[PDB]
């Protein structure tokens, strides 16, 4: 159990030494020191000690192999983004295992002078997370005001973590701007997995960051159905991403081992098991109140008016927390690990949840619509939406309707005002109508920013009454796809073909049309080539050959960049053996 | 017929490679191998020719190295020295263990920067794998002349 | 051997080398019946694996219970033992005592590797166990995504049923998951199919209250008018469980609360058999005709008379029913407020 060193095979001029370690021992750069009884102590060497997940009497104790294998061992991840109605991976390199992430972690830990509680892996994580949150507000740059679109492919390229993680410690390479903030959890991912702890990245669509301690977000409209002004304490979020670890708690009481969510307050960090969040026991951490409050709120719709007063206006209840996912284990599909989180909603034990945190929280229509529109929407297109309306009195009614479309970044910013159409109606005899209209882009007013989503807000205003109906849906932009051709199984040290197609399904010819491959254990670094013009009609067909060298599974990346669009990432993955002797 | 692409340089993408850790200081052992091809068989192979431990000391026909001596140069090979250079192909940083991945790498940087023809690239992997003798082996070769390559491979 | 299954818990090499040097045992039997290999499957300590597996460990070798080592490695989910089980040999088709295939425990708890590898190593998709769920059913219990569209990739068909006919609609919307819902809807299935009880899948979401399976499944085109082979509407089990959002929503999207069973009840008279008071004055609020007949011609107020509820009364007495009325048989509110 203690330090050990068995002599257990002995040659005339050599001993075979093995040295054995203690369960809980400090992490770090240690020496070896040898001292005989005359001579003064020699030095011996240099060595690392790390935590294992494959020991049982370890703290950090993983029972299964495979989700070792694919949360501690694996370096090429995916990182889910858009709406919740329609999601698109985007590969990530973590590259935990270059040369200079166990030196440059270390050196960031170091700066504690706590020494003794490094043996820990709740105070390391608690650190690490505190230094990582205070480094990401210090040296990120707000976006440029000024429209740079000649420059709009290199601002938004992302390689990796560790050329971020370079950056941040140092400052002598790109920087990343706030349309980019979200990439810290994958970083926080990646010095986890360089010290021990096994960790992955998870994305919470519709999350409420902002405010907490209060289960209630206020939002203002205007008038034609935009929103008057910018910002809000609450704001509710089109995506969000967090880290999850997995450990042992042994300062809790009995029953919380397991995942752990790592969450940084504006530095004190701490970390917090999910059951906790599942049950919702708000003072077993004082982080606890906030996360659940992040999850299940709900949000009222105020309205705006020339005179300055606020108006309530009754719409349909949007959802909050929904479609929670993550990486499968040991394949390239998503798996949603959102029964986690939240109980089904409806069922008696949410019910009790609910009322039982609502009452600790206690001590601190004649006419309707409904909108339904598409979940995704091409670029330099066209889609079609429907408003239905119904009225429930016997008098005939006017009404006005108004329609608004905005792009927002991924952070509720307002970014650009796009379009609006007002138009009245008659309504009578208690009948439904509908009202079917095309949404097209050439119709629009500004062309969107390189990462939004599209806003559709409806608004129907009773002429007599002043309360009005009111809907909103959220639209993420699709782009053209790219098809990947290349065997499943390959030789190594041979040649290898691979094929890169796409069609020009916008209504522009590509000028400088320049894509580039890259892969980790494949090509050595960055390939780039160029194209001709391709007409709208027209498809594009290459091919590239290249060796593949490291056996095992890999997987390539390609990229795509034009006048139209930039950073059109795809990727396929590969199994490479070793040759037949 | 699929067209192929043409090769575009930027370097707007290179310093997210700069790595940060230090190298150090260490001493170099410097050993030159050239093609030649020994009598008994006409078989191409790499022969070491000198060594440059502390000065240059080479390896005569007998087999046996000679006294160390100070290293000259001629003119014309500092000329083609710094004009092969200025077009040349560097790749730092390589991530292999094996001479078989470092070749087949840097022929696909050759064919990348078009130095040579892509019909070359087998018979340039082919040259570049063939074993590698020593100094004991020289008195069993029985000699060895030098051998220029064919696209034949004769 | 009390203690080789000791030491087959913590992967003791030596000492169970030991033990097969001496003994000539591969195999015995504990007080439950398990053997070292089915200790050795959970724990997933796989040297002690390969030395069991170098003898007499037979890969099928089942108890009264006939749990193969093989159901509880498919179980835990352990991806290397199914891979080493299965290469050393595996009879896959094999039952429990309930009949349970391998597929069946990948299934339930989630493990969608071990599902692909089983499924290329030819394992039934379809298959029927002492009731008749296929894997698709039970992995749509448990709330299993990706589980549910590698089933539906590789091979499946949708629209099976069992000696209760469900679709798996049908267990979607009595588990409240609408995440499996949106798949099951967009891929292939129809709202339309109905149960031995003859219940769409819209009055299980109204009985379980799940609003959002009920809003996919409007959506979709669920018809709002349904007869239950009962005779009842979805109206009518929503006033019934008391659940008001439901009732709330139904009401918006369309509905009429004059609707008749096979007794004529109108969701009043279905409501004042529990008296759920707001989802009352919610039904009230539009609509419905308070003064209204039942099969024996009895109010609502004859209805309410035996709960015994005092203001559930004044509600009704809102809209005037009068104790003038009284049914078929002469008895009058007061003759029932009476008799209880």
């Amino acid at each position: 159990k203690w330090w050990s060193a068995v002599v257990e095979e002995r040659d005339a001029q050599s001993w075979t030494i093995s040295v054995t370690t203690p369960a809980d021992a400090v992490i770090g750069h240690y020496s070896l020191l040898l001292q005989v009884s005359g001579r003064k102590q020699l030095l011996l060497g240099q060595f690392t000690l790390l935590f294992n997940p494959w020991n049982r009497e370890d703290a950090v104790f993983l029972k299964n192999e495979a989700q070792r294998m694919e949360y501690l061992l694996n370096q090429n991840g995916l990182i889910y983004l858009g709406t919740a109605d329609c999601i698109q991976a985007e590969s990530w390199d973590f590259g935990q295992f270059e040369g200079d992430v166990i030196d440059l972690s270390l050196r960031l830990l170091s700066k504690d002078k706590q020494v003794e509680k490094w043996s820990q892996p709740v105070h390391v994580a608690r650190v690490l997370g505190a230094l990582l949150h205070f480094l990401k507000e210090q040296r990120v740059l707000p976006t440029p005001q000024t429209q740079a679109t000649q420059e709009g492919a290199l601002l938004n390229k992302r390689r990796g973590s560790v050329p971020i993680l370079r950056q941040w410690l140092t400052g002598r390479g790109r920087p990343v701007y706030d349309g980019q903030a979200w990439v810290l959890a994958a970083v926080a991912c990646t010095v986890l997995r360089c010290l021990g702890i096994p960790a992955r990245v998870v994305t919470t669509f519709a999350s409420a960051q902002g405010t907490g301690g209060r289960l209630l977000i206020d939002e203002y409209y205007n008038e034609e159905g935009l929103q008057n002004g910018e910002g809000q304490r609450g704001r509710i979020w089109i995506f969000q991403t967090s880290t999850e670890c997995w450990m042992t708690r042994p300062a809790l009481p009995q029953g919380y081992d397991g995942w752990q969510i790592l969450h940084p307050s504006a530095g004190s960090c701490d970390l917090v098991p999910v059951r906790a969040v599942k049950e919702g026991t708000l003072g077993l951490t004082p982080a606890v109140s906030d996360l659940f409050a992040a999850i299940n709120a709900s949000c009222v719709v105020w309205k705006c008016c020339e005179d300055g007063t606020l108006e309530l206006t009754d719409s349909n209840t949007k959802y909050v927390g929904n479609n929670i996912s993550t990486k499968g284990v040991g394949s390239d599909r998503c798996e949603d690990i959102t029964q986690n989180y939240k109980y089904p909603e409806g069922s008696l034990q949410e019910k009790e949840v609910l009322e039982r945190v609502e009452k600790e929280k206690m001590e601190r229509s004649p006419l309707y619509l409904l909108l339904k529109a598409p979940s995704s929407l091409p670029l330099r297109g066209d889609a079609q939406i429907s408003v239905t309306l119904v009225n429930h009195s016997e008098q005939e009614k006017a009404v006005q309707l108004a329609i608004g479309v905005q792009a927002v970044h991924y952070n509720g910013v307002l970014a650009a005002k796009l379009w609006r159409k007002k138009l009245h109606l008659t309504l009578s005899a208690n009948l439904e109508k509908i009202i079917t209209i095309g949404l097209f882009f050439s119709n629009f007013e500004r062309n969107p920013p390189e990462n939004t989503f599209l806003r559709l807000t409806a608004m129907a205003t009773h002429s007599e009454s002043n309360l009005s109906c009111f809907a909103q849906e959220d639209i993420a932009i699709c782009r053209p796809h790219l098809a990947i051709k290349m065997p499943e199984k390959a030789e190594q040290y041979q040649p290898l073909t691979a094929s890169v197609s796409l069609q020009n399904s916008l209504d522009a010819p590509m000028e400088d049309c320049v894509i580039s491959i890259l892969g980790r254990g494949l090509i050595h670094r960055e390939r780039s080539y160029r194209f001709r013009s391709v007409w709208p009609e027209n498809t594009m067909c290459a091919k590239f050959q290249f060796t593949p060298t490291h056996v095992g599974l890999q997987r390539l990346t390609v990229e795509v960049d034009c006048n139209m669009f930039q950073n059109l990432t795809n990727y396929k993955s590969v199994t490479v053996v070793a040759p037949e002797l | 017929q699929m067209e192929e692409p043409a090769a575009h340089d930027t370097e707007a993408t290179a310093t997210d490679y700069h790595t940060t850790s230090h190298p150090g200081t260490h001493k170099v052992y410097v050993e030159l191998q050239e093609l030649v091809m020994d009598e008994k068989n006409q078989e191409l192979r790499w022969m070491e020719a000198a060594r440059w431990v502390q000065l240059e000391e080479n390896l005569g026909e007998n087999g046996a190295w000679g006294r160390p001596h100070l290293s000259h140069l001629t003119f014309w090979s500092l000329l083609e020295l710094r004009r092969v250079f200025t077009k040349g192909t560097v790749l730092l940083d390589l991530q292999e263990t094996s001479l078989a991945g470092v070749a087949n790498q840097l022929l696909d940087r050759f064919i990348f920067e078009d130095q040579i023809r892509p019909q070359d690239r087998e018979e340039l992997l082919r040259a570049l794998l063939l074993k590698h003798s020593h100094a004991g082996e020289l008195e069993a070769l029985g000699g060895v002349k030098p051998a220029v390559l064919t696209r034949s491979g004769d | 051997l009390p203690a080789l299954h000791i030491a087959a818990r913590n992967d003791d090499t030596r000492t169970a080398a030991v033990l097969l040097q001496n003994d000539p045992n591969p195999d015995v039997l504990s007080k439950t019946g398990f053997t070292p290999l089915h200790i050795a499957a959970h724990y997933e300590n796989l040297n002690v694996a390969q030395l069991l597996l170098n003898r007499g460990a037979s890969v099928n070798f089942t108890p009264q219970n006939g749990i193969t080592p093989l159901h509880i490695a498919s179980r835990r989910g352990n991806v290397i033992m199914v891979r080493l089980l299965l290469d050393r040999g595996a009879q896959i088709e094999t039952k429990t005592k309930d009949e349970l295939t391998p597929l069946h425990c990948a299934a339930r708890n989630g493990h969608v590797r071990i599902s692909e590898i089983l499924l290329d190593h030819g394992a039934p998709i379809q298959a029927k166990t002492k009731n008749g769920l296929s894997p698709i059913h039970m992995a749509a219990q448990g709330d299993h995504l990706d589980c549910v569209r590698l089933l539906l990739q590789y091979d499946a068909e949708i629209d099976d049923i069992t000696l209760d006919h469900l679709t798996p609609l049908h267990v979607a919307a009595h588990c409240g998951h609408h995440r499996v819902a949106k798949v099951l809807l967009d891929k292939g299935a129809k709202p339309n199919s109905r149960a031995l009880n003859g219940f769409t899948p819209l009055h299980i979401a109204c009985k379980k209250n799940h609003v959002r399976v009920m809003e996919l499944l409007l959506k979709t085109g669920a018809s709002i008018d349904a007869v239950t082979e009962s005779g009842l509407t979805p109206l009518h089990v929503a006033s019934f469980m008391g659940h008001l959002p439901i009732v709330k929503n139904l009401l918006q999207r369309g509905a009429s609360p004059n609707v008749s069973n096979v007794k004529v009840e109108t969701p009043l008279h279905m409501a004042a058999r529990a008296g759920h008071t707001e989802v009352a004055k919610y039904l009230l609020q539009n609509k419905a005709k308070v003064n209204a007949k039942a099969k024996d011609d009895q109010t609502p107020l004859h209805c309410a008379a035996r709960i015994g509820h005092t203001n559930m009364v004044k509600l009704l007495l809102e809209n005037n029913a009068n104790p003038n009325l009284a049914t078929t048989a002469g008895h009058t509110p007061l003759h029932i407020a009476a008799r209880e």
